[PDB]
């Protein structure tokens, strides 16, 4: 539990109750949605789509089958999502720690505007527009 | 104000003792100052009388004032008694104010044509 | 009915509906408000000829106040 | 142009919370925003009142017994006082603590706040001048309670305070240190928590209402003292009964829920009148008219920022909408209609004229990102997030198409030509442009050029040219209409995202990635690059806009501020938005010359060129008197008045050296008017004509001035344009009015003729 | 069933297509 | 449109026999448009107050 | 939908490539003629990806075995490299017959869908030039192993008699270079 707490410098403790939630409503979503008729278009048009979404929101950036849907949508992955993580992996800082040191005060910059909030969120394919001031 | 009557006449959802002492002369510029103060009256004009009201208008349009009213009051006429204006096969006592309220009307007929002159020419400046 | 009914399919093309405003105004004149008493089913045609003269209102009414303005310069 | 442009209109009304009444007239509303204080005239919506002192974003407010006296009151618990016309006459903060209602005599002479645990009470100051450091005086105060007071009430005969409180229990204050019957007894019993109590006009019923739907009736025996009367125990309705307010037709009650509906009852029949739903929003308060006829309720921040006016026969008077912050502004080609994008995915019109809510259109999936007119007047093409973008005609309602066709989830750039043949819309992830026609939405091609997002596109009024500036440092030109393609420049500079177009084809201005703003040709000859963007309370370029006149462009970021250049170097005025917690994000330019739009988070759009500033054109005072002078030339010489009280520039000589001169000398009199006096006149008539009766009059002035000289204000174009638009609104707006209405009478005659 | 099926799980499509969607530009 | 392109003072700068053939010429055509415009629109509402009795 | 396919030699053609880029050019309304005044530009991805092509082709010689084409799909990246048989004078024909809007049948003899296959979808891929998809003339890919034979025909019937038109150059091909490209 708390490892997760504490190895993406969550400011909070909240933040891990909130995506419990939300991946909680994706895993029941998956399991209504999984128990019909496999012939039935409508379950293959909807997972189809939640699958192509989940590609777009960055959570599964695995190309994926249709069980990775209960096996991989945990917390740490949409965690993977929030920007120090993107900053690090992008390899521009050099920890974790540096990164939320750096958007705390104000250097770095998605797009045309400012960020100063450790909790904005990447798509991705907004990711290639990342830079300083 | 000059959108307010004749928006309000669309509809999208006593003075008994002055026009019969207009019967008597020509009192009717207190009555069209109660036609004009308040009191939108389709109503009103719903509760013989109508040709000293067609006389009350001809005194109306006699004055060279409120026109875009009087028009409004002369249309709403024919759109609520206009079948017992029209006493099945006509010229009674009615077609003479009729006849009474048409000369004066070609009479102010005049002003359509400007407005057509200024627009059209107004519309030539704005393209060429 | 019968020539009412070719009035209706007069009114469509631009350039020929003049000639089937002629008649329209011919037989308001000769016959009375009622449509002498015993009348057929027309309500489609009555409400069919009013939006077709509508239209033809307002380009008559540009081509005449465009007309004066070749005069109204000089 | 030099005016002072200030703020006197809002953008769309309730946004936040507030306290809401009526004038005693029953013509004026009172209906705030958290920010200022806007009072709407029944008839014909208006802006009468602006202050601004509001450091905090919640009002509390009332008028005495006539309208002379307004106050407000924020959560510090300081006030500011206006009398008619927004004089700002005293200033007064008053409490160190937040205030919840204020109260004034039907007389005039006490005041009432109600604050912590206490009750104040004040001496009205009189309309006067100025000249007091501390205009209120204290009368008394009255010591004490047990907790907060909510809720107050007055009565009639100017002695008698009923007030509740906070601890489930009401109170009785006689003013003038009477003690009325001896007794300032407390009301207690109640089960539940109190919202309101209300002191009847008959002085025989003092009456209490419950937080649960609960009415408590007290008599007028002071065997001796008070008994109950009536009582109830709702268990089963289960809401909070949130607001209420009570009937001077001493017959009718009105209560508010948090369920989103609207009770009606009489007072002691208990029966039920009627309920009407609007949503599920809570309603914040309500208040009646002095005599029953129209009701009022507000809505909450929240929940719906909409205000309704409904009567007890049972119709709606007002509705409206004003929904939250605002993506994209265009004026329609009329100067009158004002399109708006919200985020929630609607496009709504404002007729900012004159404060109406006309109409809505509602197929959008999610948030609106671009919205402009066609210049036909016939069809307006909005932008979306949806993926797609659609079409409108203004009255028939009906939308003509909904172009896309390859697979998108965002667009960010709407533009159309002037010609209305072709459309084109800017991806915001394709590197490349879209274009469709209009006749069917068949694809023409797909326009490769750019190795950037797309952001910014206009087209021009030559209507050959295509100006694509994307976000890649690079600006692009763009053929379309010819036999082949073109080559595109490089800026120097400084990723861009606003473009803005002169209307000749001729001027491109862009904006820079800092405060510097840009222009240049069409032959790439850079003019000016101008200064940073100020005043923080990080610097940005978003919005910029050429003007119509050719002379002035207009620059908006993101830092509570907008600047006027012109097209030389020179910083021409900065005006700004005072509030505390983006706030502006589109300016365009009015067709009127009179004004301009800022797109704020707010909503806050005029400018107002007015006419009290004393300017002196071509040396007014060797026109020694503007009366007498002016009075020999009312007697002879009318080519002269016109010229010497035209350098001369009091509007309140105007009306009558511009009245006075006879019909037969006008031909004689715009045969010869200078050549350099043309303009402002041109532009004096088409406003002066919007609002008075004189058609015929000014109708054969237009004629003589247009008749006089065309071919002058054919050559020199380009401010004649905007007047031009300006008396053509007024040509067609009575046109429209006075051929139904004589063609209402041009059937008539003939009818006569047919049976 | 089958139809009340589709009606609930449509439903939740229809929300948690909101809840992505309030994460995905902010 | 032979009027837009081209003209009545760019051609010319006379008071002659075409300027006073013009005036002729326009008024045939304000007259003559007129009567159809005229018989149009007493044939419009000569319709609707018929549908304004079949209740 | 259909691409767009950009030809390119070397700096110096002698007549025998201009005749032979004449041919080339001959598969439009997608086919247009370049030369680079550098030999080949390294700023060609830069090219293509501004102009959002797919497609190019380069005639270049080489002494391995003698004279070569070249031909790619531009964003992911797979290259064929095939030579030639003869180079030496084809016909001066830049148009005749038809026009090379004139989506043809197209005929594959010899199937071979082991490996070759890969080469039977990109003669698909590049040869739909334009709307038309009814056939006028035809032109016919014919396997014997790794040499290939390449020919242009038009219908003539005679009396009801399928003849065949022979038009414009005969070519046969080899395998060369095959660079496995990515999905990227």
């Amino acid at each position: 539990d708390t490892q997760v707490m504490r190895t993406y410098h969550i400011q909070n403790r909240e933040d891990y109750h909130k995506y419990n939630r939300i991946c909680g409503d994706i895993r029941r979503l998956a399991n209504k949605l999984s128990l019909l008729p496999p012939t039935d278009p409508f379950r293959r048009k909807h997972e189809q789509l939640l699958l192509d979404k989940l590609y777009a929101m960055g959570v599964l950036t695995t190309k994926s089958k249709i069980s990775d849907l209960e096996n991989k949508v945990t917390v740490s992955a949409i965690c993977r999502r929030r920007l120090p993580v993107i900053m690090h992996r992008l390899k521009m800082a050099e920890t974790i720690q540096d990164a939320v040191k750096f958007i705390e005060q104000g250097h770095v910059r998605v797009g045309p505007n400012l960020i100063n909030d450790p909790a904005y969120l990447v798509t991705r394919n907004m990711e290639d527009y990342v830079t300083w001031v | 104000q000059k959108k307010l009557d004749a928006e309000e006449q669309m509809n999208k959802f006593h003075f008994t003792k002055q026009l019969r002492e207009g019967s008597q002369s020509k009192d009717y510029s207190s009555l069209l100052a109660t036609l004009i103060n308040f009191s939108p009256a389709a109503v009103d004009l719903e509760i013989d009388e109508i040709v000293w009201f067609i006389d009350a208008l001809t005194q109306g349009l006699k004055s060279n004032k409120n026109f875009e009213l009087y028009e409004t009051f002369m249309s709403l006429l024919f759109k609520a008694h206009g079948d017992v204006i029209h006493a099945n096969n006509k010229n009674q006592d009615i077609a003479s104010a009729l006849q009474n309220w048409e000369d004066v009307h070609k009479k102010e007929d005049r002003l359509d044509d400007l407005v057509k002159f200024c627009m059209g020419v107004a519309a030539f400046v704005t393209t060429a | 009915i019968l020539l009412m009914k070719r009035c209706r399919d007069w009114n469509t093309n631009a350039k020929t509906h003049t000639i089937a405003q002629r008649t329209i105004r011919c037989i308001l004149m000769h016959h009375n408000i009622a449509k002498l008493s015993e009348i057929p089913g027309m309500v489609k045609i009555v409400d069919a000829i009013i939006p077709y003269t509508q239209r033809h209102f307002t380009r008559v009414d540009n081509l005449v106040e465009q007309s004066y303005i070749l005069d109204y310069a000089l | 142009m030099k005016s002072d442009f200030k703020f006197s209109n809002l953008l769309g009304t309730v946004y936040r919370q507030g306290n809401i009444t009526f004038s005693d007239d029953g013509k004026q509303l009172l209906s705030p925003v958290g920010n200022r204080v806007s009072v709407f005239d029944l008839i014909n919506n208006k802006s009468f009142t602006f202050e601004y002192e509001h450091r905090k974003n919640i009002a509390a407010i009332d008028l005495n017994k006539q309208g002379t006296l307004l106050i407000s009151i924020d959560e510090d618990g300081r006030a500011i006082l206006v009398n008619f016309k927004a004089r700002n006459v005293l200033h007064h903060f008053n409490f160190k603590e937040k205030c919840s209602a204020v109260k004034f005599s039907p007389d005039g002479r006490l005041f009432a706040l109600a604050s912590g645990r206490f009750l104040q009470i004040w001496k009205t100051p009189d309309v006067n001048k100025d000249r007091q450091f501390a205009p209120f005086v204290r009368h008394r105060v009255h010591a004490g309670h047990f907790q907060d007071i909510t809720s107050l009430t007055w009565s009639q005969d100017s002695r008698f305070i009923l007030t509740t409180s906070k601890d489930l229990s009401a109170k009785i204050w006689s003013v003038d240190s009477e003690e009325k019957n001896l007794a300032a007894t407390t009301f207690n019993g109640h089960r539940d928590y109190v919202m309101g109590a209300f002191f009847s006009h008959d002085q025989e019923k003092i009456y209490t209402v419950s937080k649960d739907g609960a009415v408590f009736v007290w008599e007028f025996t002071k065997k001796y003292s008070w008994r109950i009367t009536k009582k109830h125990f709702f268990y089963a309705n289960q809401a909070k009964v949130k607001c209420v307010t009570f009937h001077p037709a001493t017959r009718l009650l009105a209560v508010g829920f948090t369920s989103g509906e609207f009770r009606l009852y009489d007072l002691p029949d208990f029966t039920l009148i009627q309920q009407l739903s609007m949503g599920q929003n809570p309603v914040n308060t309500v208040s009646v008219n002095q005599t029953g006829e129209w009701l009022a309720f507000g809505s909450s921040k929240l929940g719906q920022l909409l205000v309704y006016e409904w009567q007890s026969e049972s119709y709606i008077l007002k509705q409206q909408g004003h929904f939250d912050s605002t993506n994209s502004l265009a004026y329609s080609p009329d100067g009158s209609r004002v399109v708006t994008a919200s985020e929630d995915g609607k496009i709504k019109v404002w007729d900012i004229t004159s404060g109406f809510c006309l109409a809505t259109f509602e197929e959008h999936t999610s948030s609106v990102t671009a919205v402009q007119f066609a210049k036909r007047g016939q069809v307006m093409f909005s932008s979306s997030l949806d993926g797609t973008v659609r079409a409108w005609d203004l009255i028939r309602y009906r939308n003509f198409r909904t172009f896309t066709g390859t697979e998108r989830i965002q667009f960010n750039c709407l533009a159309v030509d002037p010609s209305g043949e072709v459309v084109c819309a800017g991806s915001l992830d394709n590197f490349d442009i879209h274009v469709w026609s209009v006749q069917t939405g068949q694809l023409l091609d797909a326009l490769s050029g750019h190795e950037g997002p797309v952001s910014c596109l206009s087209f021009s009024q030559e209507n050959s040219v295509l100006a694509s500036a994307s976000w890649d440092k690079t600006i692009r030109i763009w053929s379309i209409f010819g036999r082949s393609q073109q080559v595109e420049p490089i800026e120097v500079y400084s990723d861009v995202l606003a473009l803005s177009m002169r209307p000749d084809g001729k001027e491109v201005a862009v904006s820079t990635l800092k405060g510097q703003i840009s222009i240049f040709n069409i032959e790439d000859a850079k003019q000016v690059g101008n200064i940073d963007c100020r005043k923080d309370i990080s610097k940005f370029f978003t919005t910029i806009h050429y003007s119509f006149d050719g002379m002035a462009i207009v620059a908006g970021g993101n830092n509570n501020s907008i600047c006027l250049y012109d097209v030389p170097n020179e910083v021409l005025l900065k005006r700004f938005i005072v509030s505390r917690n983006v706030r502006v994000t589109s300016v365009q330019f009015s067709p009127t010359a009179n004004a301009f739009a800022a797109a704020s988070t707010e909503g806050l759009l005029i400018y107002s060129t007015n006419d009290t500033i004393l300017f002196d054109p071509f040396d007014l005072d060797v026109d020694v008197t503007p009366h007498s002078t002016v009075e020999a030339l009312r007697e002879k010489q009318f080519l002269n008045a016109l010229v010497m009280a035209f350098r001369l520039n009091e509007e309140y000589l105007i009306n009558k050296v511009y009245e006075a001169i006879p019909i037969k000398e006008i031909p004689l009199v715009a045969s010869n008017i200078p050549a350099i006096y043309l303009p402002r006149i041109l532009k004096f008539i088409g406003d002066f004509a919007i609002e008075s009766q004189h058609i015929e009059f000014n109708l054969i002035w237009i004629k003589a001035l247009l008749s006089a000289s065309g071919g002058y204000i054919n050559e020199h174009k380009y401010l004649f344009s905007t007047a031009m638009r300006s008396i053509q609104r007024f040509i067609v707006r009575v046109a429209k009015e006075v051929v139904n209405t004589t063609t209402d009478n041009k059937y008539t005659y003939r009818f006569l003729v047919s049976t | 069933e089958l139809q009340k099926a589709h009606s609930e799980i449509s439903e939740l499509y229809a929300n948690l297509v909101y809840k992505l969607d309030v994460l995905s530009s902010v | 449109f032979i009027i837009k392109f081209n003209h009545k003072e760019l051609v010319s700068q006379k008071n002659e026999e075409l300027k006073l053939q013009i005036n002729r010429v326009k008024t045939e055509l304000r007259s003559a448009l007129k009567s159809t415009e005229d018989d149009l629109g007493f044939n419009v509402q000569g319709l609707k107050f018929v549908k304004q009795q079949w209740n | 939908m259909d691409p767009r396919i950009i030809v390119t030699t070397s700096r110096d053609p002698s007549t025998r490539l201009s005749q032979f880029a004449k041919e080339i050019k001959l598969l439009f309304p997608n086919a247009v003629r370049l030369n680079r005044g550098n030999y080949v530009m390294p700023n060609l991805v830069d090219a293509c990806k501004k102009s959002g092509t797919t497609d190019l082709v380069v005639l270049h010689e080489h002494r391995g075995v003698p004279t070569s084409l070249t031909i790619s799909h531009f964003p992911h990246g797979p290259t064929a490299q095939f030579s030639l048989h003869n180079v030496v004078m084809r016909h001066d024909i830049i148009n005749a017959g038809n026009q090379s809007e004139v989506n043809p049948h197209l005929i594959f003899d010899n199937f071979t869908t082991a490996l070759g296959k890969r080469v039977v979808c990109i003669l698909k891929h590049l040869f739909n030039a334009g709307p038309k998809k009814d056939s006028e003339r035809v032109i016919t890919f014919a396997n014997r192993g790794d040499f290939i034979s390449v020919r242009q025909h038009v219908y003539v019937r005679t009396r009801e008699g399928v003849e065949i038109a022979e038009v414009g150059p005969r070519f046969e091909m080899r395998l060369f270079e095959l660079r496995l490209g990515t999905l990227e």
